[PDB]
């Protein structure tokens, strides 16, 4: 049953063209128009793409209004970062935000100093990662010992975005699914 | 040849699809409507009782009219949904008689029971009621007298007809004070363009209902109020009202402008340009002297401190329906450009005062004789007393809404049903056929509205109705039942009137409700 | 039509009912195909109890393995019912119904009706009955040829057991059957010939005893073991205590009267023992040389056994119903029930009576009779399945050889009967017959179905079945013109034809007659059935 | 003898597959099973027919006495019924009239052919019999025509056309609904001395706007349309300008932005000061040109911005969204303008004319009315339905859709001539086919006779719903045809129907020629398929 | 086999399943008589090659250059 679904489900618009000579045109082009429409929706939703270094008055808008988005429940995820330059984990998490911002343009990446965020915040609890969605806090994450701590990598951060429902599991942009071209080249030769 | 051991037969309909033939289903559909009818039976009349409904979400909703009672109870049966559709249609078109139209619709179904038990199919009895309504609507038009022949005053007409609407509610003793509110409220509206959204009533808690006050102005309820509030004067003599759809916010909902600069000296210019633009918009509003600034979209924080300095009142986050009511009162339309403003678009009022009631604060315009709108602040003890009195005056407004379009007086207290019934009895005796017994049943069904008036009052019904049958033998009009004197008499001498559209649309809707489920013999439900 | 009536049911009709009867027939045929013939494979049957029983008889395979199919239970009753009265021809019935259905089913697929096909089998069956009269040969029993009976006995015994058991067990049957023929010429198998189990040295040590053997002996040690001249006495009276129809208490009053009434228990027994002592006084002469033995059908009290032990009278109790009906035939005496009227004429005669015991059990042997009218066949064996294998072999061998003496004819076997009917049905003029229309293939179907039996014998030997019939067909083509009446056979040793007249292979008359009659009835009824269904309350 | 061998072809096709072939009894199983749903369409037939309530899986309740609307929602597992289902849908989409005869005539041919199969007549011969009988039926219907119409313009001539169609569905309302449909067709058709060459007509011309509340007699005809929408900005003048030019723009009124996404770039603060006024002057250059020619109404399909709405409020220009694309072009047909995705400027040739636009409440909800007087219209009309329940108004819409579909069935071909109705031509076909069967000797004569018997249900079904005895009025009606006057004999439905004779011209009941020909063909083709199949193969779920 | 028949040719799938069913039926009639399957299949191949020597003589040649409509209609009608 899955062998028929893998022709369309496991191929993007660039990979669907492989089956142009083999499979029927009406079977293939019917799905390419569907996948083409999904690509256009992501382009319209790409309202972001760099870290929004904000300040508090604005928090009451950027962090929360955005989380409502269109309010068609067009919700928008907003990853906040209570930065603290003295901590080593904070500078690591700041690099992950800019790296993920260039890839996931639909998700908003927010950064602010922790001293300016909350009155007399504990410095030991920093860096803090909050995830808003439709005005509600989906995840109040603590320091990155859960995500490896000092040895945190980009692969661990992208895996966390899938757990909170920010990115799909089978997304082609994730490093877990985005296999290298040399990897797929060896598979075709050994097939 | 066969594929396997055995082959079970196919059911034609889907598994679980209910279906039935014969006269049992149409009797079940009629009994289903009578089951819904019995809930609204004792509600009919001034001495009737309210109905308490509590849905699955555990929200209390008390009501007297059958419009929202049937909306709360989610009806599964299609035949019982016929009473719900006409009740909402009667509520949408006229706004009165939602309980009586369901009682008349079920009574025609109730009187059609023994005729369906006979061999007469439903296509004969449909023709009899459908023939009777053609004479009933004409007889109501013939019994409709015009008010201009007497050359009476127009103000007393609305008070006379609205008094009937305030029966069977919590208002009937306090009707001396509140009937003046709705009559004066609807008269402020334009006769050519009478609108239903300009009569919005706010469900404000606290206070007794008699402590309310009618003002030609409109209130809005204080909004978010960033720091700045409670510094301006909350009382003005002749303020100028301004409305702005433009969002006075420092790039809050605006699209993200990607600003890129390459000099340090220009960085001081670009950060001050934000302050330069927002202050230019405030100075342009300041020059016109707008004492009351309003907006549907939120007002920035810096504007509140600026308007607080020059004693300018400000408020934001107003809804579209409430803001549309303001524009009908304060004259000029909305402008979303600070440079294109003009003095002539500003409104005015003779007095303005903010006062708190129910621990809530409401800005009240006062002294607006040129206003083509109105407002009502019903205060009530509980929360359902407010909502019940809210929809009650909405029904009272709906009577005077339709009375101004066409001025027709008709009898009340169940009298109009009986003069129509006895005329059909005079028409039925000359037929001498199957339609005679059907029209006599239609005359018997119209008699039910006098019954519930007497049953809820406690007096016996068979004795008093026979007295009316002896009284209606001669020529008589406006002859019904009353409860104050406990003795029947002339309703015109008792001064109770109603519109003619209530009785006309009730007979057409009740007969159409009857013919819908008498023109069927089966109800199929899948799944 | 059945699904709206019954909420649960199964129905096959017009193609599956035909496939079921043929598929179940071919399935059951493949089970018993390998067992048919002398070089066939043995078959054991072990249930959940763990016991073992070994035999090649199709009846034991069918009446021990539970079967669910509705066709095979009719083949089971048909194979069982034919064997239960005849004793031979069990697998032959299964092969005929197993082959005649598949041989007709090919023509049902061609579109021939089942009614006219079975009409051809019936009119073809009447031709075989007319052919049995000409095919059989007369044999006179007055000659008393013992060699002719030896060859008939080896026909069935070679099929079940090997040559080592056949040679030693063949004359055991011939000596038992030689005494069956008499002046009255009345055959008696069940009363005369019997089988008894005995775990002993080996199956090869089976011996023939002319007298009646008993499975019991003397209980007391002092009673005599061996007796030279023992005159038997039959008494069906029970000599132990009897409870006496409602009789109750021996109400005793004093202590001396208690035992005085207890002594009356012996008086009823001693009244009957005194009649035996009075009978012994008449035959008291030569008491040390001669002897006396009493055989009772019911139990004897142990108090009375000491009376017989003192007079050296051998006692045997709790005999079977069949043994009392056989002592008159062996010893020549007469039976008696009551002890009132006795005489010396009813006493039998025996030349040798001795007992031999092994383990806990003890057997009594009687033999050396003057003119024994009956005898026994005491079979020896090692294991329980060895007795069961000898049970079916002796049960089927005695019935096959006994039927030859019933009639004055015998049918030669080894495929001579089936091959002869093949040429008869395929060469006979059809105008003499009354069948017309689409009865052309019904004659050919039943005539060709008989050929599969003699090659099933070849399928166990491993040779090519179609090639060993080539010279058989060529022999009969020249035998008719050569003016020499001979009957061919099928020898599996060398893979060439033979003559059953000199080799000694024979078959009974009523076996092949009842086999085709029972097989044609079952196969015809299964063909006409065009619908199967199950329905009932449970 | 306890467990069966389990059909040793069980190694073949899986347990979910069920075979129901013949000989086993498939025909007997099918013709019968479908008698239940045959009685559904039979009881819902005629003017006194009973509507049937069908509640789908979603819960949207419908009440319609047709056949195409019912069977669309019924989830039917039986495959042989489904041949009749979409065969009725072909009548709905093509002609829009005769769904019921098809479900009834197609099922009765299977019911009446029980005698042929039970007697032992070959199934192949029955298909050849009905096919040759179908050809004789199509040729014979042309001779029984007496309603050759050539005007097809005036309103009184449509009383023989629309009122028989409306008299079937909800017989009590004839004059009112026929006035709405007939007056709608007169507004649709253009005023001309002689309009020929097959003028164009479509079902989308006459639309239905359902309004809650109000008696059916208070309805009226509107040349424009009525939308449940809230106007914005101002109140109309309603007599001052006397005519209004209406521009319809596909794209919204805003600054022209590209498909690819951009943003604002500002290198210095001098552009920041002018950016607030630049957006205002940009739209002002494009909005001032629209007001010069006097376009008093603008219709933008997509969402209109507040900056564009603000400039239009002061000049008093009407705005309207109209989000759906199908109903956007119908408004263009009223005014007689073209869509313009470009902003450009209004031209006189592409801009239409509209008399007036007024706003009120008909059933409590505020609506926008585009009624115009003395203006030129082309293929546009609406019928404002007033009713007590939404469930009843749904049937009035489909009754109007079937009424205007008959107008498509007339004007699209060269001739949509009438025939005698009320059980007049059906009994005539029984006499024609009865005489035709004796002309051709052969074994197929039994099929020709039984094909005629299937037409008997049309008269008696009107008598069964009328509460009359079938064995009295039906054989009495045959005596009336003995012998123009004999052709106009039909079935009476009244208390005085004991005689069983009523003239057709007193009330003018008629049926279409093309509708019955297409119904007889699809009915015969439906019965041809069911009688031709022998094996039916199911599957799991 | 019916797929490869319908793929290259597009006709005669019902003849393939009937020939395979009948060949296995007629062959199994002889396998039950004690014949090996090898020489049975050897006879089918010799019988197959013999049919090609019968088929090439059994066919008939026609001239399609005329492009007559009567022959194509009756061939299409079959
Ligand atoms: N003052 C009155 N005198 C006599 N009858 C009255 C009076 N007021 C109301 N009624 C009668 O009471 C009935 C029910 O009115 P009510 O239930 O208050 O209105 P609704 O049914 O529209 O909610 C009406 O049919 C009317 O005839
Ligand atoms: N040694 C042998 N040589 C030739 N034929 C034999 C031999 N033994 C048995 N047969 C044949 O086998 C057939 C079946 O014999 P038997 O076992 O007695 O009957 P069934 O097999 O029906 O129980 C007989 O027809 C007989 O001719
Ligand atoms: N007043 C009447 N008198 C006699 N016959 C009528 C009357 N009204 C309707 N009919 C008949 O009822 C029938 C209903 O047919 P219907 O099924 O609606 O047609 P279609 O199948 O083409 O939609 C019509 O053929 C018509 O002749
Ligand atoms: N009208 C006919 N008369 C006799 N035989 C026919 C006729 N039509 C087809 N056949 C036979 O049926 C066989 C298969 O033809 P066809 O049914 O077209 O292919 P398939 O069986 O693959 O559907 C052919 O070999 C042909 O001999
Ligand atoms: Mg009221
Ligand atoms: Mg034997
Ligand atoms: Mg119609
Ligand atoms: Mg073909």
């Amino acid at each position: 049953a899955k062998q028929h679904e893998n022709r369309l489900e496991d191929k993007d618009l660039s990979d669907l063209e492989e089956l142009e000579d083999d499979e029927d045109e009406d079977f293939l082009e019917a799905y390419k128009i569907k996948r083409l429409n999904e690509i256009r929706k992501l382009q319209e939703r790409s309202k972001f793409g760099e870290v929004f270094h904000i300040n508090k008055p604005e928090y009451n808008k950027e962090v929360t209004l955005a989380s409502q988005g269109k309010k068609d429940d067009g919700g928008v995820y907003v990853f906040v970062h209570l930065s603290l330059q003295s901590k080593l984990q904070s500078r690591i998490l700041s690099h992950l935000f800019q790296s993920a911002a260039c890839k996931f343009r639909e998700i908003k990446f927010v950064e602010i100093p922790a001293n300016r965020a909350i009155e007399n915040y504990p410095e030991s609890n920093c860096p803090t990662l909050i995830v808003y969605y439709r005005g509600e806090v989906i995840k109040n994450m603590i320091t990155l010992l859960e995500l490896g701590g000092n040895n945190s990598k980009m692969e661990d951060f992208e895996d966390f975005m899938v757990k909170v429902g920010a990115v799909a599991e089978g997304d082609n942009r994730l490093i877990m699914n985005r296999d290298d071209e040399e990897s797929r080249e060896e598979r075709k030769l050994h097939y | 040849m066969n594929f396997g051991s055995q082959t079970p037969t196919i059911v034609v309909l889907k598994e679980g699809t209910d279906a039935s033939q014969g006269k049992g289903q149409i009797i079940s559909n009629i009994n289903a409507c009578v089951a819904v009818q019995e809930a609204l039976k004792p509600t009919l009349g001034p001495l009737g009782s309210d109905i308490l409904i509590v849905t699955s979400n555990q929200k209390t909703t008390i009501s007297n009219d059958g419009a929202t009672i049937l909306k709360l109870l989610d009806v599964v049966h299609p035949a019982a949904k016929t009473l719900v559709d006409i009740s909402r249609a009667q509520d949408a078109e006229v706004g009165d008689g939602t309980t009586s139209v369901t009682i008349l619709a079920g009574e025609l179904m109730k009187e059609a029971k023994p005729f369906l038990e006979e061999g007469i199919s439903s296509h004969l009895i449909m023709k009899g009621y459908r023939k009777a309504v053609s004479l009933a609507v004409e007889k109501i038009n013939e019994l409709a007298v015009d008010i201009t022949s007497e050359k009476s005053s127009g103000r007393e007409l609305l008070e006379r007809c609205a008094r009937t609407a305030m029966s069977s509610k919590l208002i009937h003793n306090n009707a001396d004070f509140f009937v003046k509110m709705c009559v004066d409220a609807v008269l402020s509206l334009d006769r050519n363009d009478l609108d239903d959204k300009l009569i919005g009533i706010k469900k404000i808690p606290g206070g007794a209902m008699e402590e309310s006050l009618f003002i030609n102005g409109v209130a809005f309820k204080k909004t978010f109020s960033y720091a700045g509030f409670e510094q301006q004067p909350k009382k003005f003599n002749n303020p100028k009202i301004l409305s702005l759809n433009v969002e006075l916010e420092l790039k809050a909902e605006k699209d993200n402008a990607e600003v890129r600069v390459e000099h340090v000296e220009d960085y001081q210019a670009i950060v001050d340009a934000e302050w330069q633009l927002i202050f230019e918009k405030l100075r342009q509003v300041e020059e016109t002297g707008a004492n009351i600034v309003l907006s549907k979209l939120p007002i920035g924080d810096l504007a509140t401190q600026f308007f607080a300095d020059r004693n300018i009142f400000c408020a934001g986050r107003v809804s579209a329906d409430d803001m549309n009511r303001v524009i009908q009162a304060v004259g000029g339309s909305i402008q979303s450009t600070t440079s294109d403003i003009k003095p002539e678009h500003l409104g005015t009022c003779a007095l303005f005062e903010e006062m708190q009631i129910g621990s809530e604060r409401y800005n009240l315009f006062q002294g607006c004789p040129q206003a083509k709108t109105c407002t009502l602040l019903l205060r009530g003890g509980a929360e359902q007393v407010i909502a019940e009195v809210e929809r009650s005056l909405h029904d009272a407004i709906m009577i005077v809404k339709r009375a101004l379009q066409n001025k027709l007086i008709v009898a009340g207290g169940g009298a109009t049903e009986m003069e129509v019934s006895k005329c059909l009895r005079d028409y039925s005796k000359t037929i001498a056929g199957k339609q005679q017994m059907i029209i006599n049943a239609f005359a018997k069904a119209l008699e039910v509205i006098p019954r519930q008036l007497c049953e809820n009052a406690g007096f016996d019904a068979i004795e008093i109705l026979n007295k009316l049958r002896l009284a209606h033998s001669k020529g008589e009009k406006w002859y019904g039942v009353v409860f104050e004197t406990e003795n029947i008499g002339d309703n015109f001498a008792k001064f109770v009137w109603e519109p003619a559209l209530v009785k006309i649309n009730a007979l057409n809707s009740a007969t159409e409700a009857t013919n819908l489920i008498l023109s069927v013999d089966e109800t199929i439900t899948n799944k | 039509s059945l699904q709206l009536l019954n909420p649960k049911a199964e129905s096959l009709r017009r193609d599956a009912a035909l496939k079921v009867n043929v598929t179940s027939a071919e399935g059951l045929q493949s089970v018993l195909e390998t067992n048919l013939g002398p070089k066939g494979t043995l078959k054991m049957l072990v249930d959940g109890a763990g016991n073992i029983k070994l035999t090649k008889d199709g009846k034991v395979l069918l009446t021990e393995m539970q079967i669910q199919s509705p066709t095979a239970v009719l083949i089971a009753r048909a194979a069982a019912a034919q064997d239960e009265i005849t004793g031979d021809g069990t697998t032959t019935v299964v092969c005929l119904v197993g082959e005649l259905l598949r041989q007709a089913h090919r023509f049902i697929q061609e579109g021939v009706h089942p009614r006219i096909i079975t009409d051809g089998f019936e009119i073809a069956r009447k031709e075989s009955m007319k052919f049995l009269d000409e095919f059989k040969i007369s044999k006179t029993n007055l000659s008393n040829d013992r060699e002719f009976l030896l060859q008939v006995a080896r026909s069935s015994l070679l099929t079940k057991v090997d040559a080592d058991l056949t040679e030693v067990l063949t004359p055991i049957v011939t000596d038992a059957v030689l005494s069956v023929y008499d002046a009255q010429a009345d055959n008696l198998d069940l009363h005369m010939v019997e089988i008894m189990q005995m775990q002993h040295l080996s199956p090869k040590d089976t011996t023939f005893i002319k007298g009646l053997v008993l499975d019991h002996g003397g209980r007391h040690p002092d009673m005599p073991t061996r007796v030279k001249n023992a005159y038997v006495l039959i008494l069906n009276v029970s000599l132990e205590y009897e409870k006496t129809e409602v009789n109750s208490g021996f109400f005793y009053s004093s202590a001396d009267q208690r035992d005085k009434l207890a002594a009356s228990e012996r008086k009823f027994v001693d009244a009957k023992l005194k009649k035996i002592i009075d009978l012994k006084n008449e035959v008291c002469g030569m008491d040390p040389d001669k002897g006396f033995v009493i055989i009772n059908q019911k139990g004897i009290d142990p108090m009375s056994l000491d009376v017989f032990a003192k007079h050296n009278i051998l006692a045997l109790r709790r005999a079977k119903r069949r043994n009392m009906e056989r002592l008159q035939l062996v010893t020549g005496g007469e039976a008696q029930n009551s002890v009132e009227d006795l005489s010396p004429q009813i006493l039998g005669f025996s030349g040798l009576v001795y007992q031999e015991t092994i383990g806990e059990e003890k057997f009594t042997y009687v033999t050396e009779n003057t003119d024994p009218k009956s005898c026994t066949i005491l079979i020896k064996g090692s294991t329980h399945y060895a007795l069961a294998q000898t049970k079916d072999a002796v049960r089927d061998g005695l019935r096959a050889v006994a039927n030859v003496l019933k009639d004055k004819n015998i049918i030669p076997g080894a495929g001579a009967f089936y091959i002869a009917l093949s040429r008869y049905l395929r060469s006979a003029n059809m105008n003499k017959l009354g069948a017309k229309g689409k009865t052309k293939t019904g004659i050919e179907a039943f005539a060709e179905a008989l050929l599969v039996i003699p090659k099933t014998l070849v399928k166990n030997s491993g040779f090519d079945p179609l090639d060993v019939l080539a010279m058989v067909e060529d022999e009969l083509d020249d035998a008719q013109d050569s003016d020499e009446t001979r009957y061919v056979g099928v020898d599996l040793n060398i893979g060439d034809s033979c003559d059953p007249t000199i080799e000694g292979i024979w078959d009974s008359y009523r076996v092949l007659r009842n086999a085709i009659t029972g097989a044609t009835g079952i196969a015809s009824n299964l063909l006409l059935c065009d619908e199967l269904l199950r329905a009932g309350r449970s | 003898s306890l467990r069966l061998p389990q059909n040793p072809n069980a190694g073949l096709f899986k347990q979910g597959y069920n075979s129901y072939s013949n000989a086993d009894g498939q025909i007997i199983k099918s013709i019968a099973a479908i008698r239940e749903l045959h009685q559904m369409c039979l009881t819902s037939m005629g003017p006194c027919g009973r509507n049937k309530i069908i509640v789908n899986h979603l819960g949207k309740i419908i009440i319609t006495n047709d056949a195409a609307t019912m069977l669309r929602e019924l989830d039917i597992v039986h495959p042989a019924v489904k041949v009749l289902v979409m065969a009725t849908e072909q009548q709905k989409i093509d002609m829009g009239d005769g769904t019921n005869l098809v479900m009834i005539l197609a099922g009765e041919l299977l019911n009446v052919s029980e005698k042929l199969i039970s007697m032992g007549l070959s199934a192949v011969e029955i298909i050849q019999g009905y096919n040759m009988a179908r050809k004789f039926t199509l040729k014979e219907l042309d001779e029984m025509v007496v309603g050759e119409i050539t005007d097809k313009n005036d309103k009184n001539e449509l009383l023989k056309m629309i009122k028989p169609v409306i008299s079937s569905k909800k017989y009590g309302s004839e004059d009112i609904l026929s006035e709405l449909v007939s007056e709608a067709v007169s507004h649709v058709l253009p005023v001309a001395q002689q309009a020929g060459e097959i003028p164009y007509f479509n079902v989308d011309s006459i639309r239905v706007v359902k309004i809650m509340g109000g008696s059916l007699s208070n309805s009226t005809v509107i040349k424009g349309m009525v939308f449940n929408r809230e106007p914005e900005g101002h109140v109309k003048s309603l007599s001052e300008d006397k005519k209004h030019k209406v521009a319809v723009f596909t794209c919204p009124l805003d600054i022209a932005n590209t498909e690819t996404k951009g943003t604002v770039l500002l290198h210095n603060a001098q552009e920041m000061l002018d950016f607030s006024k630049g957006e205002e002057k940009q739209i002002d250059a494009m909005m001032k040109e629209i007001a010069d020619m006097g376009v008093e109404c603008i219709v933008a399909g997509a969402g209109v911005g507040e900056l564009a709405l603000h400039y239009l409020n002061r000049y008093g220009i009407l705005v309207l969204k109209v989000p759906s694309k199908f109903e956007l072009r119908r408004l263009c047909r009223v005014c007689g303008a073209t869509p313009l995705p470009r902003l450009g400027a209004p031209t006189p040739e592409e801009l239409g004319l509209v008399e007036t636009v007024k706003t009120m409440e008909i059933g409590g909800d505020r609506v926008t009315v585009f009624k115009q007087e003395q203006g030129e219209i082309s293929r546009t009309s609406t019928i404002i339905l007033r009713g007590a329940t939404q469930n009843n108004l749904d049937d009035i819409e489909r009754a109007i859709d079937d009424g205007v579909a008959a107008v498509k069935g007339l004007m699209k071909p060269s001739g949509g001539k009438l025939l005698p109705g009320a059980g007049a031509t059906e009994i005539e076909l029984i006499s024609r086919i009865t005489k035709y069967g004796e002309r051709t000797p052969g074994l197929l004569q039994l099929a020709i006779k039984q094909f005629a018997v299937a037409f008997e249900v049309v008269p008696r079904t009107l008598a069964e719903t009328a509460g009359l005895d079938v064995n009295e009025v039906l054989p009495n009606l045959y005596a009336a045809h003995n012998v123009t006057d004999h052709l106009y004999k039909g079935v009476d439905i009244d208390g005085e129907s004991d005689e069983g004779v009523k003239d057709i011209r007193e009330e003018n009941i008629y049926d279409m020629l093309a509708t019955k020909k297409f119904a007889i063909n699809v009915a015969t083709e439906a019965a041809t398929t069911v009688l031709s199949i022998d094996q039916i193969i199911m599957a799991k779920k």
